[PDB]
RNA sequence: CAUCUAUAAUUUUGAAUAAAAAUUGUGCCGUUGCUAUGGC
C-alpha cells in the first residue's frame, strides 16, 4: 500500500487486544 | 472390496470409461467400504471376548 | 436392514394362454437367495391372486449377491 | 489498471474452481494464503487462484511477486466466497494453491487450464 | 354394518356436503369437483389459483427463535383422503393440527403448532441432542445413538401422521415419534462420507427419499423401518431432492450441474443439463450486459409430473419439461446482483481514486444466489428465496413455456433456509400460509457471516385468494 | 391412540378468601407501546 490505513492498523490491533482480554 | 458403479469386480485389467472411474467406490458388503467386518477380525474379537469373560 | 423388493418388468397379458408374463427382478440386500415359495406367495398378494395360479422359474442372483 | 491483475472472465472462472473441487477431492490443492506462500517456497505448487473481495487486497498481492519469481503462474476469482465453496470448507478461502503429482489422473485437465491460463498471461 | 354399506354412507355424507357447497357458491359442478378429486389423486398442473392472489395485503409476520442457525423446517397439513374418508391424521384430539418441525444446527428439533393464520406458531415441543450421543466405537457401521451428536441438517414428517425423520452430518437417520419426539428408530448409513443433506416423501405415501452427501441417494420404508434402496450416478454431491405422489425423483447435483431425474419404476435415470453460453447471449444482445455463467444448480422443485424448475447459483432459474433436454425456460439474475463491496475494505489505501480503481467497477458485481425454492403441489405458482431478505413469487403460464413474477414479500430478513406452503379453508375460499425457516448462514457451510439485521427464526406470510 | 388425572375455564353456596358438585414470538442483553424492532 503506498498510503497504509491506520483505521486497518487499528482494527488489527483491536482483534489482538480482543485476543489478549479473551485470554 | 471396490465395486464400479454398482457392480463389484474382481479383475484388475476392466479398462474402465470416464463415468466409471467417476464411479469408482468401495464395495457396499466390503468390511472397508460396507458390511461387517471379516473372519479374523470377528475371530480376534471373538477369541478376545472369551479371555476378557475367563 | 434386509428388504426383499420384488419387481417385475415387460409385463404382457396372454389371453391366449390366460396368464401375465413379467421378468422379476429381486433386491435381497443382507440377503441371499430367498425362496420361490416366498415370492409366489407376496406376488399372489400383489397382484390379489393365488399361489398356484403363480409360477416363477429360472432365477439368478448376480455377482455378488444382494439382487 | 487496477491492481487486480489477471481476473478471468466467467465461464473460465467457473472452470478453474471446477478443478479446484476435483483437486481438493483428490487433495491436491492446499488451503490458505500462508500456506500458498509455503509451498511457493517448497517449489511445489504448480499454480495459483486467489480473490479479489479480502481485507484488503494487499495480503494475497504478496503472492504474484513470488510467482514471477518461481514462474509459477496465477490468477484471480471474483468472490473468496466462491472460491472458499469450491475448496469446499464453512470459511471463505482466500488463496489456494495447486500443487504437483506425477500419478494425478487430472494432470491432462490441468495441463489444460495450464495452457488457457499462459495465454491469458 | 356392512363395510360397503358404511363406505356408501360416508359416500352419502360427502356428496350431501357437495351439494350443499355447491348450493353456497350458488348464492356439473359437483361432478367437476369429483374430477378434481381425480386430479389430486393423480394429474398435471390443475390448480390454477395464480391470478386470485392478493399479494398486496399479504400479512407478514417474522419471528425471532432462541435457537441459533435454523436448517429446515417440515409442515404436515392433514388432508381428508378420497379412498377412505377419515382423514390423514393419526389422533383424535389433533383433528387437523397444523404442525410445524423445525431442525437448527444446535441440535435442536422442535414442534409448533400453525393451526391458525392470525397468530404466531406456538412453540408445542423440542429434543435437542448434544455431545452425549456421541458413539463410543467411532469406526463400526453402529451408529445407533438415540440423539443426533453432530449438526443436525434436515427433516421429514411423514405423510401419516405417525412420524417424523431427521438426518444431519452425524450420518445418522433418526425416526421419531411426533408427540412425545421420541426416537423410534435410528438408521445408520453405514458409511464414512455417507452424511445426511435433503429428504423426500414420496406424497401420500411413507417413501422417503433421502439425497445423501455420498454422492448417493436411499430410498427408504419407514413403516418398516429399513432402507429400501440406494443409487448412485451423481458426479457431485446430492445436494438437493424434490419428489411427488409417483414413483419419480428428481436430485440436483452442484458441480456437475446436473439435474438427476430418478426413475423408481425402471430403476433408472434421466438427465438434464443446463450450458447457457455468455459468448451467445451476449452475441444475441448484441442482435437486439452483464451474463453469469452457471456456477452451481443447487434447488429443484418438481412441479409437475413432467415440469420442474431449478435454482442455481448464479441467479439463473431454469424451468424443465421431461421432453426436451434443454431448460424449456432459463431465467436471468431473480434477487438482483449483490451489493458491491466498499473502497476503503477492498483497497485499504487513503488514495480513492486508487481504490474505486481496486472496485474496478463491473468485474467484481456477483448474483444472489436463489437460496431455498418451492413449489405448492399441482399449482402454477411457486417461490423463490435469497439472502436478499426478498421472497419472490412466480406464475408459470398455461402452455408451460415461461412465468412471470407475482410478487415480491420483505417481511424476512436473512438468508432463508427453508419454505413450506400450507393451504386452508373451503373449497372456494383458500387462505396461504407461506412459512419459512431463516438463518444467517447457509445450512451447509457458513461462507457468509455479516448479513444486516438476519435473524434465526420462520418469517409467516398469510395471504388469501379471491376471484 | 383411547380412558383416567393433574394444571386452566364455567355452575351452585358463601359480600370475599373459602367449599366442592357436574361439564370442557427470545440463549444474552436493548428500543418499545398497546406487539414490533437493534446488536452478540
Amino acid at each position: 500500500s503506498e498510503e497504509p490505513s491506520n483505521v486497518f492498523g487499528s482494527v488489527l490491533k483491536k482483534q489482538v487486544e480482543q485476543r489478549l482480554e479473551f485470554y | 472390496h471396490i465395486a464400479v458403479g454398482k457392480q463389484i469386480v474382481n479383475i484388475p485389467s476392466f479398462m474402465v470409461r470416464l463415468d466409471s472411474e467417476k464411479h469408482i467406490d468401495f464395495a457396499p458388503t466390503s468390511p472397508f467400504g460396507g458390511a461387517r467386518p471379516g473372519r479374523v477380525a470377528r475371530r480376534n474379537a471373538a477369541r478376545k471376548a472369551e479371555a476378557s469373560g475367563e | 436392514s434386509d428388504a426383499v423388493t420384488i419387481r417385475t418388468r415387460k409385463v404382457i397379458s396372454n389371453p391366449l394362454l390366460a396368464r401375465k408374463q413379467f421378468v422379476v427382478d429381486v433386491l435381497h440386500p443382507n440377503r441371499a437367495n430367498v425362496s420361490k415359495d416366498e415370492l409366489r406367495e407376496k406376488l399372489a398378494e400383489v397382484y390379489k391372486a393365488e399361489k398356484d395360479a403363480v409360477s416363477v422359474f429360472g432365477f439368478r442372483t448376480q455377482f455378488g449377491g444382494g439382487k | 489498471n487496477p491492481k487486480a491483475f489477471p481476473l478471468a472472465d466467467a465461464a473460465l472462472t467457473q472452470q478453474i474452481l471446477d478443478v479446484v473441487q476435483q483437486a481438493a477431492n483428490l487433495r491436491q490443492l492446499k488451503k490458505g494464503a500462508n500456506e500458498a506462500t509455503k509451498t511457493l517456497n517448497r517449489g511445489i505448487s504448480e499454480f495459483i487462484i486467489m480473490a479479489a473481495d479480502c481485507e484488503p487486497i494487499e495480503i494475497l498481492l504478496h503472492l504474484p511477486l513470488l510467482c514471477e519469481d518461481k514462474n509459477v503462474p496465477y490468477v484471480f476469482v471474483p468472490s473468496r466466497v466462491a472460491l472458499g465453496r469450491a475448496c469446499g470448507v464453512s470459511r471463505p478461502v482466500i488463496a489456494a494453491s495447486i500443487t504437483t503429482n506425477d500419478a494425478s489422473a487430472i494432470k491432462t485437465q490441468i495441463y489444460a487450464v495450464k495452457d488457457k491460463i499462459e495465454t491469458l498471461l | 354394518e356392512n363395510p360397503a354399506d358404511k363406505r356408501r354412507r360416508l359416500a352419502k355424507q360427502y356428496l350431501e356436503n357437495l351439494k350443499s357447497e355447491a348450493n353456497d357458491i350458488l348464492t356439473d359442478i359437483i361432478a367437476s369437483r369429483l374430477k378434481e378429486d381425480v386430479a389430486e389423486q393423480q394429474g398435471r398442473v390443475f390448480r390454477y389459483f395464480g391470478d386470485k392472489l392478493l399479494i398486496s395485503e399479504a400479512k407478514q409476520s417474522f419471528t425471532r427463535v432462541g435457537e441459533n442457525n435454523l436448517t429446515c423446517i417440515s409442515c404436515f397439513q392433514p388432508v381428508l383422503n378420497k379412498y377412505t374418508f377419515e382423514e390423514s391424521s393419526n389422533g383424535d384430539k389433533n383433528k387437523g393440527r397444523l404442525f410445524a418441525y423445525t431442525v437448527s444446527k444446535d441440535l435442536q428439533l422442535t414442534k409448533y403448532d400453525i393451526t391458525d393464520f392470525s397468530k404466531r406458531p406456538k412453540k408445542l415441543k423440542y429434543a435437542k441432542g448434544g455431545a452425549k450421543y456421541i458413539p463410543t466405537s467411532k469406526h463400526e457401521y453402529e451408529n445407533t445413538t438415540e440423539g443426533h451428536y453432530d449438526e443436525i441438517l434436515t427433516v421429514a414428517a411423514s405423510p401419516d401422521g405417525k412420524y417424523v425423520v431427521t438426518g444431519g452430518r452425524d450420518r445418522k437417520l433418526i425416526v421419531w415419534s411426533t408427540e412425545s419426539l421420541s426416537p423410534v428408530k435410528v438408521i445408520p448409513t453405514k458409511d464414512r462420507r455417507g452424511e445426511v443433506l435433503s429428504l423426500a416423501f414420496r406424497k401420500n405415501s411413507d417413501q422417503l427419499y433421502a439425497s445423501c452427501a455420498d454422492f448417493k441417494i436411499r430410498t427408504y420404508s419407514i413403516n418398516q423401518f429399513s432402507q429400501l434402496e440406494i443409487l448412485y450416478g451423481h458426479h457431485d454431491i446430492v445436494e438437493d431432492i424434490s419428489a411427488l405422489a409417483m414413483e419419480r425423483c428428481v436430485t440436483v447435483g452442484a458441480r456437475d450441474r446436473t439435474a438427476m431425474l430418478w426413475k423408481i419404476p425402471d430403476e433408472t435415470r434421466l438427465t438434464f443439463r443446463g450450458g447457457d453460453e455468455p459468448q451467445k447471449l451476449l452475441r444475441r444482445w448484441m442482435k437486439e450486459p452483464l451474463f453469469f455463467c452457471e456456477g452451481s444448480i443447487d434447488v429443484v422443485s418438481m412441479v409437475d409430473d413432467f415440469h420442474f424448475i431449478t435454482g442455481s447459483d448464479n441467479g439463473n432459474i431454469c424451468l424443465w419439461s421431461l421432453a426436451k433436454k434443454k431448460p424449456i425456460f432459463t431465467e436471468r439474475i431473480a434477487h438482483g446482483i449483490l451489493p458491491e463491496p466498499s473502497f476503503n475494505d477492498i483497497s485499504g489505501e487513503t488514495d480513492e481514486e486508487l481504490r474505486k480503481r481496486q472496485l474496478q467497477g463491473k468485474k467484481l458485481l456477483q448474483p444472489f444466489w436463489i437460496t431455498s425454492l418451492y413449489a405448492i403441489p399441482y399449482s402454477n405458482v411457486f417461490i423463490s428465496g435469497s439472502w436478499s431478505g426478498s421472497l419472490k413469487v412466480w406464475k408459470i403460464s398455461d402452455n408451460l413455456r415461461s412465468f412471470e413474477l407475482l410478487g415480491e414479500l420483505s417481511g424476512a430478513k436473512g438468508v432463508v433456509t427453508k419454505i413450506q406452503v400450507v393451504e386452508s379453508g373451503k373449497h372456494g375460499k383458500e387462505k396461504f400460509r407461506i412459512l419459512a425457516s431463516i438463518a444467517k448462514e447457509h445450512r451447509l457451510g457458513r461462507w457468509i457471516a455479516n448479513v444486516s439485521g438476519a435473524r434465526n427464526g420462520i418469517y409467516s406470510a398469510v395471504i388469501d385468494q379471491t376471484g
